[PDB]
DNA sequence: GGACAATAAAGTCTTAAACTGAACAAAATAGATCTAAACTATGACAATAAAGTCTTAAACTAG
DNA sequence: CTAGTTTAAGACTTTATTGTCATAGTTTAGATCTATTTTGTTCAGTTTAAGACTTTATTGTCC
């Protein structure tokens, strides 16, 4: 029942989720180009 | 009705990076190119290549190898942890958008007549790949043309792949679109995402898709060549192969990926695609680990110095041997 | 849940998927000759898979992915046409529902001249082998059983007689014929049927076939040489010893007539002929890595590509000695002709730092400056390479059959030729070369051992073969002109064995010269022997010049 | 270069050389009491020379170049008729072949009524001592074991 | 990896490789009697070294390269004849191909006229052996089995014929020889074949009494038998020399002191009659005599550089060739000491014949400068300002002049002579030695001259030993110091030293120098003793 | 102790009869090489026949 | 009806079996060559035991 009601809260708005997502996905390639930078 | 598996479609583009070996820093490998493959109705993403040349349909053609596998191995080789449901794309589409006279004779038969997949005329293209590459880089377009195979900067390529990996899962899983048109049987509480069109499209119209194995789709998918027959082996392209059941006709055969020079596949008899593999001899050795392009770029250095190398060496050689001449004799006389 | 075109068993029977719809499920058995695609339910799906009575599997006509038909054959035209009679009724929606399907096969009937069988054979070979075109090609690989087996033919009896004969007599034997064999058979055969004529037992041919089937088991390089020769002016000195005076030299160079590369060289202190030029030809057909390491030369085998043997020859044969041209035409099998005219390539090697003058070959005559040679050979070798290598020539003609990319330098166009025209030459060992091309004369034999030119010279073969006893006879020896430390002597009269000779004590005092000058002490002893009257006076007066100076001395006291 | 008369070593044995002639050379070994003197050619002389088979030595007779024995002393007969019996065979230019060394023997043996076995014994002892008269000197000067005690 | 003439394992089968060329080899196997060469490439090769099938091992024929048939010998000929005859096909670059090897074939038979099996056979024996001439020398070393008996098999009697008939040799018969032999000769000494033989004549006897006795086997069979399987294994050089002396008038002085006059010289020379030749001399000062020239004598036989050396005269061994004894010394017998005579011809084996007539070649010596008066051999009787160093240099020039470089003019050549030889002496002293005489002999110069010295009695006293009236003294008189008639040999030139002979019939001598009270003497020769001492005597009565 | 035998020990020599070893020639015997004619194994070509697959025509059949 | 199946006949497709050549390389009996082993006869040079000669140490008879 939990999970048909995280399900809905999901599918419900996404907006939230698609930005929070996107930041993580712009942190998590500036931190890789700054591992890349200090590598050599 | 259109749904999932219905028609696929190719698109390229180039980034304006340069890269370099993950273990070996020092070594430049060129500016990258990305091939990617769409599902008409879903929009979605389904295979991905990524090349280091001119784009054309035939290297294109390795993206549509593929978009038919499961992606578990790649991902996980690049530490990501998947599941199917994020990307749940295995199988052969209905219909293949591309340029039907760019391509060679031996892949449209192979499409058309061995594996049941229809080719027709390509649509104008959009900024698909563009779109996902100039998000933290610089892009030039790109132009599909002919083959041409014979004569004629701290980043490595891990981080880049990665990074192409978790961007090409964002758009696919999260993201939403705006102006995507929607039909009249949507439900209301369907948003514009490209999985949740894939699944609703998966139950609703097309079922499913159909069996394929990879080894064979590869290999018919692969460019060729004739090659030569000697007591030497098998030339190609210059190069000597040989194998186990070489030892034991005018016009055969060999199919070779331009990548890796390290094995070939020579085609025995005609009519079938079974074929034997050839490894490199001691006699060409010094080129292992090498790719096509690099071989053609050293043959064309070593042809290139014979035309003003020759009148250059015969100066320094001439002025080299009236020094020496002249410093004998000078010890000479001087005893 | 399924794909399409997947192959279960169903109670140990197989059965394809061929459309899945939402709520209905398609399929056919692949396993008999007729029948037509059947549908139901896949809630019945699921309790016989839940139940255990399907299970996945493989197909059997999956190598049919591995077929492409070449054009104009039966398999290729056979299978578009099959597939373009066929095409209108799997496209239709409704190819599941017999009335339709009826209607469909009927009206394909009508316009393509076929029995229904037929349309109907082709769709079922169609929807039982995969669902594509490849799936309509003919059988015809399968006619005549390949690899199987099939004026009175072979019985059964007829085979276990032969199965007899080879039994006993082939097997686990050495030395055995076939026709032998065949005649014991035949004999075997004649006291078993004494019906049958002699024209009808089985012939020879079929007993073998039966005992093999069952008991399995234009001018490129090397093609002709050329020599020429020239003088230089400057007079040479001893490398050891800085006073003594060789003489000034003249080089002999041996030519490709293709390539125009250079091959061999020779260096004398003498008048040229041709005679001393076949040293020449000699260096011609060996390794140089040993002369240009000697004179601080590092090599690659590259750099000189030339050792071995040529066709031909270009020289006239009056100018050399009989035993030479028969060596050459008869023991190496190399063809001697006449010389075309030749140009200056050897005053061209060398008139780039010395003066030259023209060189004539004469006849062979035997009998009655601070540079030394080292530095002056090192010159000539250096030169000799840059000619070969690095040069380019500028009037050589180049003929319809080259590549653009070929320069005119010699050693490319040698490996070109080693390539594409001649492959490679003979081989050959030096010291029988070297020998059998020497100058020979007429020597004497006696308890002193063999005289030649007034010197003797002994060795073992001669003392082991108790000759000196038994032969006192016309011998011939070989003798290098440069050196009389050792001669090679013919044993007998036009022969292939020689011995090698070295001086005796008596001649010993000749040591480390040559011939050239030996003569000249021969004939300046000769005229000594001449005016030993004349000295007789001269001594005598010595004599009473010192008898009286020292009487005179005495008496000074 | 030899001398007639010399001694030299040849596998450390000594050898006595006897006559030369056009290039043969006549020796005889002086080791033991037995044998006939042999010809070679003397170029194989020069071989052994070369790499030092032919040495060399000291002739261990020249002490009897110092004798003077006295007239009406045994030695002194013994050796003179011991000379005169063996004077005809040792002037003969064919004393060094077998089969005329043979009949002269033989001469001897009926002429002067002796065994043939004296006769081949002078012969090794005067070509073994060197040639001279005084090689025929008896050895009785070693008879009575003299400075010792007879115990 | 592969080198030419190379054998190799494949499949426990031995292989020989000919050939490589462009990724191709060729081998023959070299076990069978048949066959031909094959191709193979280099790829499968390795794969069959790599997969274990192929080893490497040695060549059976390594030996065949070293040996050496005489001439005249059945197998030198048919050597040089066999590869006479497939020169054609081995010099062609197309003998590995069958239809050009045929054509070769044809053209070989026609010319040589030989049928195609030969030549298929020696071209096998070629390829097979290694390459080489050698490899076509016959097999003819194997033929008649050597080392083999011929006792078991046959019946008849080998060997040639009685000059009535014997038997032959069976094992039993052997049996019965090793019985003997074991028995009677082994690990023996001093013990005869013959007596073996009749040892074994009874035991035959008494075995085989039906046969004769002209039946048995005989003493050659016995020891035949015994001995296989119990092995126990005219003028010239040097030939005669003559004496000649002469005198001249002019008197010489001693060479420090000017004022002391010496004398008159005396000359003797020595000539080789063969080739007339001066060999040896020597200076007197007194009336000639051939005691005296025995002196010349000795020095004509000894090696001359020393001498001239000193009077700074520089010579070779080719300018004085002349080292050894001759085999005729031409001199007088009777006017010689018993002792000189007996030495020369017992010691040394030189024979002393008369003299003949003499000649004047002395006086072309010394008549050149310097008149001459006659001289005049005598019987022995003991009891201006020129040096005689200038004397004797101007003697040696001339002596060397006449020998080397002077032509005679009334010499008579043989007829054996050279044409273009010239008539000198060191000429035909260097063709005669090198064609007739062959050498000299050798002597010790020490014991040759004092063997030929003057001899005298001595006397023994508490002073010393007395001879001449004069006393000497040695350290080996020391140790006895004590009469039964010795003697001492003397120089007559030199009182210094004196040669004292202590065991008679022996001579080994003892050094003897004067003593200090009779040194007023000393420096001087016997002469100048004998003078002093008469006149003395003379004038003291 | 001196001396003179004087008897014996140690080394050397000749004889007489017998023996020996190297060399030659003639038998008997064992292995190698060549000829002459015929023969054998192999590959290439052509023909013939067997074995399998295909469609047609016409009636049949399960429903 | 009616949608789907069966059978006999003739032609087509693929390949195994057999008849004749042509030729590079091999086999076979018989004759002759090359080398060996075994025995009869001769002759130049050697061995061996016995007794005699040669030389000198050790002792006897005498002063």
């Amino acid at each position: 029942d939990i999970q048909a009601q995280e399900k809905h809260n999901k599918a419900n708005a996404k907006q939230d989720e698609l930005t929070k997502r996107r930041e993580l996905e712009a942190f998590i390639q500036q931190t890789i180009q700054k591992a890349n930078k200090l590598t050599p | 009705a259109l749904g999932p598996g219905s028609r696929y479609e190719i698109d390229a583009t180039i980034a304006d990076i340069y890269l370099v070996d993950h273990h070996d820093r020092q070594k430049i490998i060129g500016r990258p190119t990305l091939y990617i493959v769409i599902d008409v109705f879903s929009r979605m993403i389904t295979g991905f290549y990524i090349g280091f040349e001119n784009p054309s349909y035939v290297v294109a053609m390795q993206a549509f190898v593929n978009a038919c596998s499961d992606k578990t191995a790649i991902c996980a080789q690049h530490d990501i942890e998947i599941s199917s449901s994020d990307w749940p794309c295995v199988g052969l589409p209905d219909v293949l958008l591309a340029d039907r006279g760019e391509l060679m004779s031996h892949q449209v038969e192979a499409l058309v007549s061995s594996f049941n997949v229809r080719v027709e005329s390509a649509p104008p293209r959009r900024g698909d790949a563009k779109g996902i590459v100039e998000s933290t880089f610089r892009t030039l377009q790109a132009e599909f043309k002919s083959f041409a195979p014979g004569i004629v900067a701290s980043l490595s390529v891990f981080e880049f792949t990665q990074i192409i990996l978790r961007t090409i899962l964002f758009r696919n899983n999260h993201l939403v679109m705006d102006k995507y048109d929607r039909d009249a049987d949507f439900p209301t509480d369907l948003p514009s995402i490209p999985v949740q069109l894939w699944q609703w499209g998966m139950q609703h119209r097309t079922g499913s898709l159909r069996a394929v194995e990879q080894e064979q789709l590869r290999v018919a998918l692969l460019p060729r060549r004739k090659v030569s027959i000697s007591s030497f082996g098998v030339n190609l392209w210059g190069l000597y192969y040989s194998g186990s059941e070489i030892l034991r006709p005018q016009h055969l055969e060999a199919a070779y990926d331009p990548v890796l020079v390290d094995t070939i596949y020579l085609f025995p008899q005609v009519g079938s695609r079974v074929f034997w593999r050839c490894n490199l001899t001691e006699r060409s050795r010094q080129f292992k680990g090498l790719s096509f392009w690099e071989v053609w770029d050293i043959q064309a250095q070593e042809k290139h110095n014979k035309a003003n190398a020759k009148q250059d060496e015969l100066t320094k050689r001439r002025e080299l041997e009236a020094f020496i001449q002249q410093t004998i004799q000078k010890a000479n006389k001087l005893t | 849940m399924w794909q399409i075109n997947e192959v279960v068993l169903f109670d140990n029977d197989p059965y394809r998927i061929l459309a899945i719809e939402d709520g209905q499920v398609v399929w056919m058995q692949i396993s008999a000759d007729k029948g037509v695609p059947q549908a139901r339910a896949e809630l019945l799906l699921m309790q016989y898979l839940d139940e255990g009575r399907l299970v996945r599997t493989d197909d059997p006509y999956v190598h049919l992915d591995l077929e492409e038909p070449s054009v104009d054959s039966v398999s290729f035209q056979k299978r578009e046409e099959d597939y373009r009679k066929i095409l209108p009724i799997i496209n239709s929606k409704d190819r599941f529902d017999p009335k339709v399907r009826s209607e469909l096969v009927e009206h394909v009937v009508q316009e393509h001249k076929v029995t229904k069988a037929t349309v109907y054979k082709l769709l079922r070979r169609y929807w039982q082998r995969g669902q594509t075109p490849n799936a309509l090609i003919p059988d015809y690989k399968n006619s005549g059983a390949p690899g199987e087996r099939r004026g009175t033919k072979v019985t059964p009896e007829i085979e276990r007689l032969f199965r007899l004969t080879i039994e006993k007599h082939l097997l686990n034997q050495k030395g055995t014929k076939t026709t032998v064999a065949y005649r014991r058979f035949v004999d075997l055969f004649a006291q078993y049927f004494p019906r049958i004529p002699q024209e009808d037992y089985p012939t020879l041919r079929q007993f073998r076939y039966f005992y093999d089937r069952e008991y399995p088991k234009a001018l490129g390089p090397g093609s002709r040489y050329e020599i020429d020769a020239t003088i230089a002016d400057i007079y040479l000195v001893d490398h050891h010893d800085r006073q003594k005076i060789i003489g000034r030299p003249t080089l002999y160079i041996v030519i490709d007539v293709f390539s125009r590369m250079i091959t061999g060289f020779y260096i004398g202190f003498e008048n040229p002929s041709y005679v001393v030029a076949m040293q020449a030809f000699v260096n011609a057909c060996s390794d140089k890595t040993a002369i240009c390491a000697q004179h601080d030369i590092e090599i690659s085998s590259s750099d000189w590509p030339c050792v071995g043997l040529p066709d031909v020859l270009l020289a006239d044969r009056g100018e050399l000695m009989s035993h030479q041209v028969e060596a050459l035409v008869s023991s190496f099998n190399v063809r001697v002709e006449s010389a075309p005219p030749r140009r200056g390539d050897a005053k061209g090697i060398v008139e780039s730092t010395f003066r030259t003058l023209q060189a004539e070959f004469k006849s062979f005559a035997p009998g009655i400056a601070s540079l030394s040679v080292f530095e002056f050979t090192q010159i000539i070798l250096r030169t000799i390479l840059f000619r070969n290598n690095h040069l380019v020539m500028d009037k050589y003609d180049r003929d319809a059959d080259f590549p653009t990319d070929l320069p005119s330098i010699p050693v490319q166009l040698w490996q070109w030729g080693m390539q594409h025209r001649t492959g490679s030459l003979r081989a050959v060992e030096q010291e029988q070369l070297r020998v059998a091309l020497l100058p020979r004369r007429k020597v004497s034999i006696s308890s002193f051992g063999v005289n030649l030119w007034g010197l003797y010279y002994s060795g073992s073969e001669i003392l082991r073969e108790g000759w000196l006893q038994r032969s006192t006879q016309h011998l011939e020896a070989a003798y290098d002109p440069v050196l009389v430390d050792t001669i090679y002597l013919f044993p007998q009269v036009g022969s292939r064995v020689f011995w090698r000779c070295n001086l005796t004590e008596r001649s010993r005092q000749f040591k480390g010269l040559s011939f050239w000058e030996v003569w000249d002490i021969q004939a300046q002893e000769k005229h000594n022997k001449a005016n030993a009257k004349q000295d007789e006076l001269t001594k005598r007066r010595e004599l009473e010049a010192f008898i009286q100076q020292t009487i005179q001395k005495a008496n000074k006291l | 270069m030899w001398q007639i008369n010399e001694v030299v070593l040849f596998d450390n044995d000594p050898y006595r050389i006897l006559a030369i002639e056009d290039g043969q050379v006549v020796w005889m070994q002086i080791s033991a009491d037995k044998g006939v003197p042999q010809a070679r050619a003397e170029l194989l002389l020069m071989q052994y020379l070369d790499e030092g088979r032919l040495v060399r030595t000291d002739d261990p007779y020249v002490h009897l170049d110092l004798e003077e024995p006295s007239v009406d002393s045994v030695s002194f007969q013994k050796r003179e008729e011991d000379y005169r019996k063996i004077l005809p065979i040792i002037n003969s230019k064919d004393r060094f072949d077998p089969k005329v060394r043979s009949e002269l023997v033989e001469h001897v043996v009926q002429e002067h009524k002796v065994t043939k076995a004296t006769v081949y014994k002078l012969l090794r002892r005067y070509w073994q001592r060197g040639q001279t008269p005084n090689a025929l000197i008896p050895d009785y000067k070693n008879s009575g074991a003299p400075g010792e005690r007879r115990s």
